[PDB]
């Protein structure tokens, strides 16, 4: 394990001491027991001293069970009995929440292993084994502090507090207080809104997702002394805990009955504070599938102030309360809880370190915690600023902890061997062939010590991680799903985007710089990390950059939404997607676009071919580009604050699909180039209204379909083929030469660049399969596809 | 009480270790069966005190197998028959 | 009688003696058998994976943040094979420091449906699990 208390460790070594002192050169449980009592009067030792066992009494018994002498100090270590007692003790401290293991637990574990020599020692010296395990437990368990005693009060409190529930005020007078770090400025604003008797109900709106609950412990403190008014003193804060309500309930009627009981006791009115977390569920308002309607009792209660309560709500929730104005608006009144500022994130992260140090990585590295924050606003980008954060931390706060125990130095070969020994040995004795197992046995246990010696030399991988979450690591984990390898991803985004988009350097650099500015963790998420228009017609490199943006920008290929503007005109998907004349935009705003981005807020959102849609759609979208939010889909709020908005457009097609070739000269090629590098940048404005486009962070231009583009199309198709074949376990690569023979059947002037897929099928798929079937090449072998002197040739390598 | 036991030793190596420590008074036959080594101690003439002693020693390295002795003799196989521990001291001790 | 009572105990390499800890009682009873158990008595499964799947779980599981791993793939894969993988390694021994003392307990649908009479009763069983989930 690692991380134990003194008393424990001390009890353990004393066994070995007695090993030799009593002649039992192997420390069985008799010596562990002895160890407990030989630590004198520690919790183990002391326990044994209660039941009637001196250090003396044990070692003599111990000595009477393996005899004396048989010593020579022949490698006096534990044996498996003694090892069992230890395995148990660790859990006997885990049980008590200890991330350490002390004396008590060692006797507790000893008892657990209540057969073997220890067991016989205690049962011979007039001590019942469980009487001993009792005794240790009831002295001390886990080590902790923060406690106080003396004091009682109140009578009226009786009916309420039984039910349902713990009283927040209590635990902070018990010296079990936790701050909890908010979101401090929120707490002050509650008491104006609370110590009323007319609209006395606060309602906190933020995100889930801010750690709302942090603000709440604030209240506790102020409710005691003295901020709340003079005869509004003697306030108590009772939380209406959902967990207690569901407990003992198994029906809708029963759930209502529990709420009724709370309401009946609520007669403590106007001087009682009820805390309702996630307020919406009880009101049941809004939606097409509302929640249980507590609202009938709650509405007059809220208005009366008998239910003088505090509501904890989020981004979306509020709409469904102001709709039932005013008795949840003659009660309600709002106060601002953050869309978390970066700094608030950091302190939460730091706070939860020691328990990811139970996953034993984090605590630390500092920059890496910071990485969780800084990286989260732009890179994942999938929740709210602290939820995101902590995930980056702990993922990496385990990732390396996984990398930890993979090998000894490289002495993984030792373990492999030690296995092989057993086999030889075993089967040889199974014939017997006594000594024909023997030397193999001897070789085995030799091996074993080497194995274990260099695997606990890979305690260096513990000291590596067991306080470190790595900079690069936190970032790496953020890159993995969807500091260093996110900020290297950020800084070098352009480098990453160039390796997957061939041509359209114009486009790449434009996205790169706009995203990288935002993406440096220096732009608030409340607008896409990049808004963009991706110009050129379909087939010019637009989408491919969006994809490449997911890889570079997000650190993995994952997360890309994609919405068609052409459907929001009912004439390109009015009969390819279900609906009628009064549909299509209602599907997009009302459902598709907003729902999709709620799943991954990260996503490169591609609202394609924006010319086709009328400009009116663009106004709706415009709110996405500016605000970073839309509220649609039954009042849900979708964070496009983390998205990259990419609007593609119907731009310039004729040149921007024109190929090089010789049209008049060998300078018709260099006139497809210069011409395409002109044609995007004037065609863009014609493909849309300006109102959409200005709220876009750089206007990305993608140019033509050169000749030159043909051999780039072959290299897009062949790579998609060979990769879907990788799941089989085929490792394939195409040389440029092999893409050339494929081009031989697709330099058609009359059928374009379409035949290339078919010719890839013929020359790659079909050819690889015709080489695998013959056993010329194999799966797992790396397969190079080349053309030799004009004819394609398939070669194999490792 | 108990004077013949089928003990499971964590592996063969446990049996060896044990052999290298007082295990006298034990005719013993050592099985490997399910790759785990059972060591079948057959104490010929010990009293309660003598077994509580001896059996300790064994059980520093062993636990008391739940596998029946007729299971060893049938569905297991001998590793060192004889006085298995004793024999193991010969051919396995350094 | 006589024959029955000497069937003979055939193990599989089994070992036993005592059990630790007290808190474990309410939870593990219900609902359900543990993957961990069969591998602590040498009755463990092959399991044949989907091997590269098992490793990626331990990142996502030695989290306490995005603490929940989530396997996506066909029914049908034999996804369930990957799970017994974890069991075996969480015991011994390539896992993080507290993931050597983790336990794997299965939420078995069969125990939930057994003894039920309505949807409400099914929910009651899930509620009971949540109270005990304090482990």
């Amino acid at each position: 394990f690692g991380r134990f208390t003194e008393r424990a460790q001390k009890v353990l070594a004393l066994a070995q001491e007695e090993a030799l002192r009593l002649g039992h050169n192997n420390i069985g449980t008799e010596h562990i027991l002895l160890g407990l009592v030989r630590e004198g009067e520690g919790i183990a030792a002391k326990a044994l001293q209660a039941l009637g066992l001196g250090s003396e009494k044990i070692q003599k018994e111990v000595e009477s069970l393996i005899g004396r002498g048989q010593e020579m100090s022949q490698t006096i270590h534990y044996t498996p009995r003694a090892k069992k007692v230890i395995e148990l003790s660790m859990d006997e401290a885990r049980k008590l929440g200890h991330s350490y293991v002390g004396t008590e637990h060692i006797l507790l574990g000893l008892i657990r292993e209540g057969e073997g020599v220890a067991a016989r020692v205690l049962n011979n010296l007039g001590v019942s084994l469980n009487k001993a395990r009792q005794q240790v437990l009831q002295l001390l368990g886990s080590n902790e502090t923060g406690s106080s005693a003396a004091g009682t009060n109140s009578n009226a409190n009786t009916p309420t507090l039984d039910s349902l529930a713990r009283d927040l005020t209590a635990i902070a007078k018990e010296d079990s207080l936790d701050p909890v770090i908010g979101r401090s400025k929120e707490i002050q604003r509650v008491i104006e809104v609370l110590s009323r008797r007319t609209k006395n109900n606060p309602v906190l709106i933020g995100e889930p997702g801010v750690g709302k609950t942090a603000i709440a412990e604030g209240l506790a403190q102020q409710i005691i002394n003295n901020e709340v008014p003079e005869i509004l003193r003697d306030k108590r804060v009772m939380t209406l805990d959902m967990g207690t309500v569901v407990a003992g309930t198994k029906y809708r009627g029963e759930f209502e009955d529990r709420l009724k009981k709370v309401m009946d006791e609520i007669r403590q009115a106007g001087n009682i504070i009820l805390f309702i977390d996630a307020l919406h569920t009880l009101i049941g308002a809004g939606g097409a599938e509302g929640a249980i309607d507590a609202s009938n009792i709650l509405k007059p209660s809220l208005a009366r102030g008998e239910l003088q309560c505090i509501g904890a709500t989020t981004l979306d929730e509020y709409r469904k309360y102001i709709e039932k104005d005013a008795a949840l608006e003659r009660r309600f009144q709002p106060i601002q809880v953050d869309q978390p500022s970066v700094d608030e994130s950091i302190q939460i992260l730091q706070g939860l370190r020691d328990r990811y140090e139970a996953h034993h990585r984090v605590s630390i590295t500092d920059d890496a915690i910071e990485a969780a924050v800084k990286l989260s606003d732009r890179y994942i980008s999938d929740r709210f600023l602290p939820d995101k954060a902590i995930d980056l931390i702990d993922e990496a706060g385990s990732k390396v902890r996984l990398r930890s125990f993979t090998t000894p130095p490289n002495l993984k070969e030792l373990e492999q061997k030690l296995d092989e020994v057993r086999k030889e040995k075993d089967a040889a004795v199974q014939s017997q062939e006594f000594e024909k197992a023997a030397s193999l046995r001897d070789t085995e246990q030799r091996l074993r010590e080497q194995v274990e010696d260099t695997k606990k030399s890979w305690k260096e991988k513990q000291g590596q991680e067991n306080s470190e979450v790595t900079v690069d690591d936190i970032a790496m984990v953020v890159s993995s799903w969807t500091a260093q390898t996110e900020t290297d991803k950020l800084l070098n985004m352009e480098n990453i985007l160039h390796s997957r988009v061939i041509g359209q350097d114009e486009a790449v650099v434009a996205v790169a710089k706009a995203v990288r500015r935002a993406r440096a963790g220096l732009k608030d998420p409340k607008r896409p990390i990049g808004s963009f228009i991706f110009l050129g017609p379909t087939g010019v490199g637009k989408t491919e950059l969006a994809r490449a943006l997911a890889e570079s920008i997000f650190g993995d290929e994952e997360s890309m939404i994609r919405i068609d503007m052409s459907e929001y005109m009912e004439k390109h998907s009015t009969s390819r997607l279900v609906g009628s004349p009064p549909g299509y935009v209602g599907y997009d705003e009302g459902g598709q676009l907003t729902e999709k981005v709620r799943r991954k807020p990260y996503s490169v959102v591609l609202l394609d071919e924006i010319e086709k849609a009328h400009p009116d759609v663009f106004n709706i979208l415009l709110q996405v580009l500016e605000d970073g939010r839309l509220t649609d889909s039954k009042g849900r709020t979708v964070d496009f604050r983390n998205t990259i908005l990419i609007m593609t457009s119907n731009v310039g097609a004729s040149e921007l699909k024109r190929n090089k070739y010789v049209g008049f000269n060998v300078q018709d090629e260099t006139q497809n180039h210069k011409d395409m590098k002109d044609k995007v940048m004037g065609e863009l404005k014609r493909a849309f209204r300006p109102e959409f486009i200005n709220r876009i962070d750089e206007i990305i231009v993608f140019h033509s379909l050169e000749k030159k583009h043909l051999t780039e199309i072959v290299s897009l198709m062949s790579d998609q083929l060979t990769k879907r074949l990788k799941e089989q376990d085929l490792s394939i690569e195409l040389t440029d030469a092999a893409k050339a023979k494929v081009a031989e059947e697709g330099v058609d002037l009359e059928y374009g660049a379409r035949p290339l897929r078919r010719a890839i099928q013929k020359h790659v798929e079909d050819r690889l399969s015709e080489e695998l079937l013959r056993g010329n090449i194999h799966k797992g072998q790396h397969i190079v596809l080349d053309v030799e002197d004009g004819e394609f040739v398939v070669k194999t390598t490792a | 009480q108990k004077l013949q036991f089928v003990l499971r030793f964590g592996d063969f190596e446990d049996v060896i270790s044990l052999s290298k420590l007082n295990v006298n008074g034990s005719k013993t036959t050592l099985y490997s069966f399910e790759n785990r080594y059972y060591l079948y101690v057959d104490f010929c003439n010990m009293t309660d005190e003598e077994v509580e002693n001896q059996l300790s020693i064994l059980l520093e390295y062993a636990t008391e197998s739940s596998i029946s002795i007729h299971r060893l003799e049938e569905y297991g196989k001998l590793i060192i028959s004889e006085h298995a521990l004793e024999t193991i001291k010969k051919h396995f001790a350094s």
